[PDB]
C-alpha cells in the first residue's frame, strides 16, 4: 500500500513470444504489490517447485526485489532449471545458483510456439569454454576453430557455429516439446521491502 | 587431422605407481577437457577421469579416487595421469579421448568421437622378460617371417623394412605359453621372384625389456 | 474460471443517475484494472474510467470526470459506476472491461444499455407508406412511438422477404422509438398482389396487422 | 558395472538385431545423453550415436538409437559382416559418466571360408641354440571355431603345444596360432611333423622334415 | 493524454483479398499492453488480439497483429465474408488509464449502385392524430455516402429529420436509407410542396422526389 503500483507480472507470463534459452530475457519487479494466490492456485503449470520459500505462503512475506527470467527449452531439459543440476542447459545456457530463492514454474507451450504457422526460431548454446556461472548470459555467435585452419566467419568442417535451432515445427513426443520457464528470484537484502504480496 | 597418443605404459608391480601421459594436436588443446578410458581383459569400457581446460574441474571413478591424479601442460598440449598403489585390478588398456565441442561434460553430450590408439598398464609382480627373435625362412608367391618367442609382458611390435613393407605383412597374436611367457610371430607374404632381390628385415620391439632387434630373413 | 457479469438494462428519465454493477468471479479481482467503457447508438468505444480495488484510487477520463464515480468493493468482488444527471447523450450499452496483473489478455462483461428517456412501455401505432400511382414500385409501414426496443416487421406473415428493408430504429426526441419497414415489388401486381405487413411489440403485447394499398 | 548390457547378440545377414543398455534413473533414465560405440578389435572405439538417437557425420542410416526409461536401446538393420565388433552405451551421470558392460555382436548366415595354413620348421639359429619350436599359422577362416593336432610322422604329439584363441583380423575373419616345442634332438628323431587343422568338418594338414 | 488514431476510416475490399488496418499512437506505447477488437452490427465487442499478436480464444491465423512504437497494424490474410465489419485498437497497461481508436470499416468494394428514390406523404390516419411524417427512401445504393436534403415549399430544412442505414446487404452489398421528415399538422398544412432531395455519387446530378399536398 505504500507502493500504489501493480507489479506487471503480465508481460512476462504472457506474453507473445518468449526469448531463446540461450539469450534468456530478464525483468526487474520493484516496489509492487501482487496478489501471488493468482499465481499458486493455477492449474496451468506443469512444474511449480520452489526453493527457500512456500508458494502458498507469498503473499506473506515482503522482498526488496524480484526477478523474472523467461525461456523456452525442451521438456526434459526443465528438470536442469534447479540449483546442483547439469547439463547441455545448466551449463552453457542457463545456470541457477546452489543457494538459489525462488521457484521455478513451467507449461507445456507446444500450442503457442509449434503452430503450424512456425517462424518462431527457439535456438540454444551447444558448446561453451567453460561452465556458465549463476545467472551469466552468452549471446556470442562466434564461429569457433576447432582444428588447423581458420574458419573466416563461415561454417565448415571444425567451425562451429554455436547456436542450434530446437526444431519445434515437426509433431514430437512430450519430452521434446517446447516448455515455457519462468524463474522467480526473490531477494531479501538490506533494503527496505518493496514487492509484497496481497 | 585430430591426434591424441598415449605414452608411457609397461609392466609395474602391486603397490608401485605409473605415469601415462597424452599428446595432442590439430586442435585448440588449451580449451578443451579430456577424459581417461581404460579397458580391462575380458572387461568393458570404465570411465576413469576428466579434467577441464583450466584444471579447475577433476572428477574421479570411484574405483580409481584417491590413488590416481589428473593434470595436464597447457603449454606442452599434454594430459598426465598418475597411478599409484596399483592393483592387479589396474591391469588395462588406457585410452586418451576427448569430445568434438569444448565444454567439461560436453564429451558426455554430444559423445567422445577421437580416441587415442591406448596405453597398454600390465600390474604383475612377474619380472620383465625380452624376446629372442628367429627367422622364419620362405621354402608364384612364398611366405617368410620372424618368430618372437619367450618374452614378457605384453606387447610387442613388429614391422618389416623399418615400416616401408606393409602390404602382405600379417602379424599374429601372441600365445600365453604355460610357462608364462608370450610368443608371437609375424609372417609376409611376397612374390617368389623377389627373394634374391629384395631384402626383408623384421623390426620387433619390446619397450618393455628395452629390447630392439632388426633380424634378417632370407632363404635357406 | 474468469467471468464479468454486470446487472441487466435500465431505463432512467432524465436527470437520475444509475448504478451498474459488475460481479467478477475466479480470484483476479483484487489485483486487477478493471474500467468502464461505453458505446452510443452509431458510434464508438470510450474509456471513461477505471479503477485498481487493491488501491481504491480511481481515475476518469476528462470527458466523465463529473458526473461518473467507479467504485469497488472487494468483499463482493463486484465494481460499480454510477453516472448522475443523466442525459439522452448519455443512451449507450456499459461495459465493465478488467485486465489482470498476471496477464495481458482483457476480461469483458456483457453490456448492460442504459436508455435514458421519460417514456413508459407503450405499443406503437403503423401507418402506411403507400405505393404511388407516378417498373418498381415501394411500399412499406412506419412503426412510430413505441418504447421499449425491439419491434419486429414481417410481411404477409413471413410469405414476403426478398426486397424487405427493415431500418434499425431511431430515438426520437419525445423518448419514443420509430422505425420504417418497405419493399420494392414490381409496379403491376400493385393491384393484384396484397401487402400487409405484420407488427409485433412483445413489451407492451401488441399485434398490429396493416393493409397497405395505392393511393 | 553400473549400467547392464546383454554380454552377446547376434542377428542374420541382412536382418536387424537391437542390443538393449539398462542403467538407473540417474544415468540412462536422468538424462538424454545416450552414447553408442562401435569397437573392432584392435581399434579405437567410434562413435556410433549421440543424444539417444542422433548420427555422426559417416555413421550410415542402418544404426538407429532410442531410448525409453531406463533403458536405451540400439538398432543395427541391412546387418553386414563389417558390423560385427563390440558395442557399449554411454551416459552422462552428472560431473561424470558411465559405460555399459559391452555387447559383442554376431552378424549370422556368413559365408564359411576355411583357413589357410603354413607350417614353419625351427630356424637354424634357433637349433644352434639347443632349441625347437614349429610354428602353424591359421589365418583368412570363419568362423572362429578350430581344432588344431599335431602329428609325429602319424602318431599323435602329447605335450609342447601352445594355441591362440582365434581372433579376427582386419578383413572381419579369424586368425589363431599353434607353437610345437621339441628338442633339437627329437625334432631329428622322426621323418616329419605334421599340423593339422580342422574347421567345420574339413582339415588341412601341412608338412616338415628335418632332412628336407 | 495518449490519442489513438486508426487510418484508414473505411477499407472497401473483396473477399479473398488481404486487409491492412494501422493503429498510430500519438507517445511510444508499450506493445505488450495494445489490443486489437472486432464488431459486428448489434454485438459487443470481440477481442481479437491482446499483446500485439496474441490471439484470443478461437480467432484464426488469417488476424495478425504486429508493429511496435506508435505504429501497430492488424492484417487480414485472407478477407472471409463473416470478417468485413469495424475493428478498433486499445492502449490499455496496468494503470486506470486507457484509450481507443476510433475504428475502422471493412465493407465489400462493389461497383457503384445508384439509390432509387421514393418519397411518401403522410397518412390520413396519422393526421388524425396531429403529427405528420414524410419519408423519403433510398433503395439499394453503393456507396453509403448519400446527402438528404428536404424541401417545403422549397426551403431547405434542416433539424426537423432523422435518418437511418442498413447494413450493408449479404447479397448485393448493397445499402438502403431512409429520412424522416416530422412536422405538425399545422406546419403540414401551412405548405403545398414536400420534396427531398438526393445527392451521390452514381448521380450524373441530385434527384428530387416530390409531391404536392392534397394531390392524389
Ligand atoms: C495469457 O493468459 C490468458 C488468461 O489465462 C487465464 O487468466 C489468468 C489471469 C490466469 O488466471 C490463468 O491461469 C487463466 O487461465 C490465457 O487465456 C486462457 O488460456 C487458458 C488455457 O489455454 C484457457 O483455459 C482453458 O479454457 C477451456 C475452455 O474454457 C471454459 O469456459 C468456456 C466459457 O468461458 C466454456 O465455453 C468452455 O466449455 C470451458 O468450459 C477449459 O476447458 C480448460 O480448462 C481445462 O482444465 C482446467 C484445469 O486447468 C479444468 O478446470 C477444466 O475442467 C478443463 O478440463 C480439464 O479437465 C477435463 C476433465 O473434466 C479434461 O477433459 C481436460 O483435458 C482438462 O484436463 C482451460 O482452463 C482460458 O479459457 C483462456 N482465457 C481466455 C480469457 O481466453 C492465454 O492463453 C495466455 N496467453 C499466452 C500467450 O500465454
Ligand atoms: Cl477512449
Amino acid at each position: 500500500h505504500h507502493h500504489t503500483n501493480l507489479c506487471p507480472f503480465g508481460e512476462v507470463f504472457n506474453a507473445t513470444r518468449f526469448a531463446s534459452v540461450y539469450a534468456w530475457n530478464r525483468k526487474r519487479i520493484s516496489n509492487c504489490v501482487a496478489d501471488y494466490s493468482v499465481l499458486y492456485n493455477s492449474a496451468s503449470f506443469s512444474t511449480f517447485k520452489c526453493y527457500g520459500v512456500s508458494p502458498t505462503k507469498l503473499n506473506d512475506l515482503c522482498f526488496t526485489n524480484v526477478y523474472a527470467d523467461s525461456f523456452v527449452i525442451r521438456g526434459d531439459e526443465v528438470r536442469q532449471i534447479a540449483p546442483g543440476q547439469t547439463g547441455k542447459i545448466a551449463d552453457y545456457n542457463y545456470k541457477l545458483p546452489d543457494d538459489f530463492t525462488g521457484c521455478v514454474i513451467a507449461w507445456n507451450s507446444n500450442n503457442l510456439d509449434s503452430k503450424v504457422g512456425g517462424n518462431y526460431n527457439y535456438r540454444y548454446r551447444l558448446f561453451r569454454k567453460s561452465n556458465l556461472k549463476p545467472f551469466e548470459r552468452d549471446i556470442s555467435t562466434e564461429i569457433y576453430q576447432a582444428g588447423s585452419k581458420p574458419c573466416n566467419g563461415v561454417e565448415g568442417f571444425n567451425c562451429y557455429f554455436p547456436l542450434q535451432s530446437y526444431g519445434f515445427q515437426p509433431t514430437n513426443g512430450v519430452g521434446y516439446q517446447p516448455y515455457r520457464v519462468v524463474v522467480l528470484s526473490f531477494e531479501l537484502l538490506h533494503a527496505p521491502a518493496t514487492v509484497c504480496g496481497k | 587431422e585430430v591426434q591424441l597418443l598415449e605414452t608411457g605404459g609397461g609392466l609395474v608391480q602391486p603397490g608401485r605407481s605409473l605415469r601415462l601421459s597424452c599428446a595432442a594436436s590439430g586442435f585448440p588443446f588449451d580449451d578443451y577437457a579430456i577424459h581417461w578410458v581404460r579397458l580391462a581383459p575380458g572387461k568393458g569400457l570404465e570411465w576413469v577421469s576428466s579434467i577441464s581446460w583450466d584444471s579447475g574441474s577433476i572428477g574421479y571413478a570411484d574405483s580409481v579416487k584417491g590413488r590416481f591424479t589428473i593434470s595436464r601442460d597447457n603449454a606442452k598440449n599434454s594430459l598426465y595421469l598418475q597411478m599409484n598403489s596399483l592393483r592387479a585390478e589396474d591391469t588395462a588398456l588406457y585410452y586418451c579421448a576427448k569430445g568434438a565441442f569444448p565444454g567439461y561434460s560436453s564429451g558426455w553430450y554430444y559423445g567422445l568421437d577421437v580416441w587415442g590408439q591406448g596405453a597398454t598398464v600390465t600390474v604383475s609382480s612377474a619380472s620383465t622378460k625380452g624376446p629372442s627373435v628367429f627367422p622364419l625362412a620362405p621354402s608364384g608367391t612364398a611366405a617368410l617371417g620372424c618368430l618372437v618367442k619367450d618374452y614378457f609382458p605384453e606387447p610387442v611390435t613388429v614391422s618389416w623394412n623399418s615400416g616401408a613393407l606393409t602390404s602382405g605383412v600379417h602379424t599374429f597374436p601372441a600365445v600365453l605359453q604355460s610357462s608364462g611367457l608370450y610368443s608371437l610371430s609375424s609372417v609376409v607374404t611376397v612374390p617368389s621372384s623377389s627373394l634374391g632381390t629384395q631384402t626383408y628385415i623384421c623390426n620387433v620391439n619390446h619397450k618393455p625389456s628395452n629390447t630392439k632387434v632388426d633380424k634378417r630373413v632370407e632363404p635357406k | 474460471e474468469v467471468q464479468l457479469v454486470q446487472s441487466g438494462a435500465e431505463v432512467k428519465k432524465p436527470g437520475s443517475s444509475v448504478k451498474v454493477s459488475c460481479k467478477a468471479s475466479g480470484g483476479t479481482f483484487s489485483s486487477s484494472v478493471i474500467s468502464w467503457v461505453r458505446q452510443a447508438p452509431g458510434q464508438g468505444l470510450e474509456w471513461m474510467g477505471g479503477i485498481i480495488p487493491l488501491f481504491g484510487s480511481a481515475n476518469y477520463a476528462q470527458k466523465f470526470q463529473g458526473r461518473v464515480t467507479i467504485t469497488a468493493d472487494e468483499s463482493t468482488s463486484t465494481a460499480y459506476m454510477e453516472m448522475t444527471s443523466l442525459r439522452s447523450e448519455d443512451t449507450a450499452v456499459y461495459y465493465c472491461a478488467k485486465v489482470s496483473q498476471w496477464a495481458l489478455i482483457l476480461f469483458w462483461g456483457q453490456g448492460t444499455l442504459v436508455t435514458v428517456s421519460s417514456a413508459s412501455t407503450k405499443g406503437p401505432s403503423v401507418f402506411p407508406l403507400a405505393p404511388s400511382s407516378k417498373g418498381t414500385a415501394a411500399l412499406g409501414c412506419l412503426v412510430k412511438d413505441y418504447f421499449p426496443e425491439p419491434v419486429t416487421v414481417s410481411w404477409n406473415s413471413g410469405a414476403l422477404t426478398s426486397g424487405v428493408h427493415t431500418f434499425p430504429a431511431v430515438l426520437q426526441s419525445s423518448g419514443l422509438y420509430s422505425l420504417s419497414s418497405v419493399v420494392t415489388v414490381p409496379s403491376s401486381s400493385l393491384g393484384t398482389q396484397t401487402y400487409i405487413c405484420n407488427v409485433n411489440h412483445k413489451p407492451s403485447n401488441t399485434k398490429v396487422d396493416k393493409k397497405v394499398e395505392p393511393k | 558395472s553400473v549400467v547392464t548390457q546383454p554380454p552377446s547378440a547376434s542377428g542374420s545377414l541382412g536382418q536387424s538385431v537391437t542390443i538393449s543398455c539398462t542403467g538407473t534413473s540417474s544415468d540412462v533414465g536422468g538424462y538424454n545423453y545416450v552414447s553408442w560405440y562401435q569397437q573392432h578389435p584392435g581399434k579405437a572405439p567410434k562413435l556410433m550415436i549421440f543424444e539417444v538417437s542422433k548420427r555422426p557425420s559417416g555413421v550410415p542410416d542402418r544404426f538407429s538409437g532410442s531410448k525409453s526409461g531406463n533403458t536405451a536401446s540400439l538398432t543395427v538393420s541391412g546387418l553386414q559382416a563389417e558390423d560385427e565388433a563390440d558395442y557399449y552405451c554411454s551416459s552422462y551421470a552428472g560431473n561424470k559418466g558411465v559405460f555399459g558392460g559391452g555387447t559383442k555382436l554376431t552378424v549370422l548366415g556368413q559365408p564359411k571360408a576355411n583357413p589357410t595354413v603354413t607350417l614353419f620348421p625351427p630356424s637354424s639359429e634357433e637349433l644352434q641354440a639347443n632349441k625347437a619350436t614349429l610354428v602353424c599359422l591359421i589365418s583368412d577362416f570363419y568362423p572362429g571355431a578350430v581344432t588344431v593336432a599335431w602329428k609325429a610322422d602319424s602318431s599323435p604329439v602329447k605335450a609342447g603345444v601352445e594355441t591362440t584363441t582365434p581372433s579376427k583380423q582386419s578383413n572381419n575373419k579369424y586368425a589363431a596360432s599353434s607353437y610345437l616345442s621339441l628338442t633339437p634332438e627329437q625334432w631329428k628323431s622322426h621323418r616329419s611333423y605334421s599340423c593339422q587343422v580342422t574347421h567345420e568338418g574339413s582339415t588341412v594338414e601341412k608338412t616338415v622334415a628335418p632332412t628336407e | 493524454a495518449i490519442r489513438m488514431t486508426q487510418s484508414p476510416g473505411t477499407l472497401s475490399l473483396s473477399p479473398g483479398e488481404r486487409a491492412t488496418l494501422s493503429c498510430r499512437a500519438s507517445q511510444s506505447v508499450s506493445s505488450s499492453y495494445l489490443a486489437w477488437y472486432q464488431q459486428k452490427p448489434g454485438q459487443a465487442p470481440r477481442l481479437l488480439i491482446y499483446g500485439a499478436s496474441s490471439r484470443a480464444t478461437g480467432i484464426p491465423d488469417r488476424f495478425s497483429g504486429s508493429g511496435s512504437g506508435t505504429d501497430f497494424t492488424l492484417t487480414i490474410s485472407r478477407l472471409e465474408p463473416e470478417d468485413f465489419a469495424v475493428y478498433y485498437c486499445q492502449q490499455y497497461g496496468t494503470s486506470p488509464s486507457w484509450t481507443f481508436g476510433q475504428g475502422t470499416k471493412v465493407e465489400i468494394k462493389r461497383t457503384v449502385a445508384a439509390p432509387s428514390v421514393f418519397i411518401f406523404p403522410p397518412s390520413d390516419e396519422q393526421l388524425k392524430s396531429g403529427t405528420a411524417s414524410v419519408v423519403c427512401l433510398l433503395n439499394n445504393f453503393y456507396p453509403r455516402e448519400a446527402k438528404v436534403q428536404w424541401k417545403v415549399d422549397n426551403a431547405l430544412q434542416s433539424g426537423n429529420s432523422q435518418e437511418s442505414v442498413t447494413e450493408q446487404d449479404s447479397k448485393d452489398s448493397t445499402y438502403s436509407l431512409s429520412s424522416t421528415l416530422t412536422l405538425s399538422k399545422a406546419d403540414y398544412e401551412k405548405h403545398k410542396v414536400y420534396a427531398c432531395e438526393v445527392t451521390h455519387q452514381g448521380l450524373s446530378s441530385p434527384v428530387t422526389k416530390s409531391f404536392n399536398r392534397g394531390e392524389c
